[PDB]
């Protein structure tokens, strides 16, 4: 089988302001196979209850799935989309930019 | 409106752990109604719109059963195409189908779909005409022959001609304005300095549904495609989607560059600058 | 409503 390395973007459920409590999102597409593992990261350590998607793919057969939870960004707190899957050799960290 | 009922099927074969896994989700256009996992406790279909919470219990029993039997087509669907492409027992494969009916305002099919991918690549599809097939390469052309001798496209034309059509009309009469609806795009534009030559445009789309937009930068109304950054559009987890498209403008040039959003939410495109 | 006519590849 051919394997196809996830695609990671990770932003915010509405415009971040500092204070303001938002939804960060991690979303995983065009990977293959399905088997993969999301974690979202504050400040280098795994967030507990996130939740996400069923299975889905679109019309091209690109799998996708979000993964997201309620956070409220400051200036200072980092937050970042973790992926492991089997065409990556270690984890793949995503920094969460609000202005992307 | 325009709309869609699919169906969104993987099954997963995990040798040494019993019956594949399978999955369903269920979408009327970008709105997921449905999910049912072989692997989830007391496997059942269940609700993942609001407005399908409404159907009686015999619905989801019934729903349920025709899951099963679906799971087990795929297992025997996955075993051939194994014996096809002459694989070994001892890797886990994948079969991928998407099958669904798009309806005009008259609410008639528009257009048939009916397909499958095995292990991420192309596999066999149902073409516009709803009469013939197209197999991806020389295995596949096997199920093709298979599938013409007995005249299985015409049953599934049937199908997606019919039942598909009158489940596509139920639904949107249960979901009226959650399914009607257009959210058109929320647009603004950012500016993010790169050096003291050089910014970064970006426009915006939030907040809007279905996910199907157009973004694209104009300079003084000649298209940038190959000079913008696209990515891909993503859902908000609220049921919108968003998405931006960048370009690298000269300083002092912003006022040549323009943003233009197609959606079905907007009458017309909207042009936006850097404001 | 899933469909209930079965194909195998
Ligand atoms: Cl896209």
């Amino acid at each position: 089988m051919i394997q196809r390395t996830p695609k990671i973007q990770v932003y915010s459920r509405h415009p971040a302001e500092n204070g303001k409590s938002n939804f960060l999102n991690c979303y995983v597409s065009g990977f293959h196979p399905s088997d993969i593992e999301v974690d979202l990261l504050k400040n280098g350590e795994r967030i507990e209850k996130v939740e996400h998607s069923d299975l889905s793919f679109s019309k091209d057969w690109s799998f996708y799935l979000l993964y997201y939870t309620e956070f409220t960004p400051t200036e200072k707190d980092e937050y970042a989309c973790r992926v492991n899957h089997v065409t990556l050799s270690q984890p793949k960290i995503v920094k969460w930019d609000r202005d992307m | 409106g325009s709309h869609s009922m699919r169906y969104f099927y993987t099954s997963v074969s995990r040798p040494g752990r019993g019956e594949p896994r399978f999955i369903s989700v269920g979408y009327v256009d970008d709105t997921q109604f449905v999910r049912f996992d072989s692997d989830a406790a007391s496997p059942r279909e269940e609700p993942r719109a609001p407005w399908i919470e409404q159907e009686g219990p015999e619905y989801w029993d019934r729903n349920t059963q025709i899951y099963k039997a679906q799971a087990q087509t795929d297992r025997e669907s996955l075993r051939n195409l194994r014996g096809y492409y002459n694989q070994s027992e001892a890797g886990s494969h994948t079969l991928q189908s998407m099958y669904g009916c798009d309806v005009g305002p008259d609410g008639r099919l528009l257009r048939g779909h009916d397909q499958y991918a095995y292990d991420g690549k192309d596999y066999i599809a149902l073409n516009e005409d709803l009469r013939s097939w197209t197999a991806a390469d020389t295995a596949a052309q096997i199920t093709q022959r298979k599938w013409e001798a007995a005249r299985e496209a015409e049953q599934r034309r049937a199908y997606l001609e019919g039942e598909c059509v009158e489940w596509l009309r139920r639904y949107l009469e249960n979901g009226k304005d959650k399914l009607e609806r257009a959210d058109p795009p929320k647009t603004h534009v950012t500016h993010h300095p790169i050096s003291d030559h050089e910014a970064t445009l970006r426009c915006w789309a939030l907040g809007f549904y279905p996910a199907e937009i157009t973004l694209t930068w104009q300079r003084d109304g000649e298209d940038q495609t190959q000079d913008t950054e696209l990515v891909e559009t993503r859902p908000a987890g609220d049921r919108t989607f968003q998405k931006w498209a960048a370009v690298v403008v000269p300083s002092g040039e912003e006022q040549r560059y323009t943003c233009h959003v197609q959606h079905e939410g907007l009458p017309k495109p909207l042009t936006l600058r850097w404001e | 409503s899933p469909r209930w006519y079965f194909y195998y590849t």
